[PDB]
């Protein structure tokens, strides 16, 4: 998986 | 038990992420270490999506 966090939910 | 639906559109950001569209179905393979990312399959391919952008559907 990406090492950065995903975007927050809208 | 692996059938899910997308809560929101998500445009891939590269790095083996997968674009998904709100309301479309997907099958889940698993999660990363923190649980924040989810590895999923759709008709468009396979890759990582945010875990809280999807939910189970019967």
């Amino acid at each position: 998986a990406p090492t950065y966090s995903p975007p927050l939910p809208p | 038990p692996n059938l899910f639906v997308a809560l929101y559109d998500f445009v891939a950001s590269g790095d083996n992420t997968l674009s998904i569209t709100k309301g479309e179905k997907l099958r889940v393979l698993g999660y990363n270490q923190t649980g924040e990312w989810c590895e999923a399959q759709t008709k468009n391919g396979q890759g990582w999506v945010p875990s809280n952008y999807i939910t189970p559907v019967n």
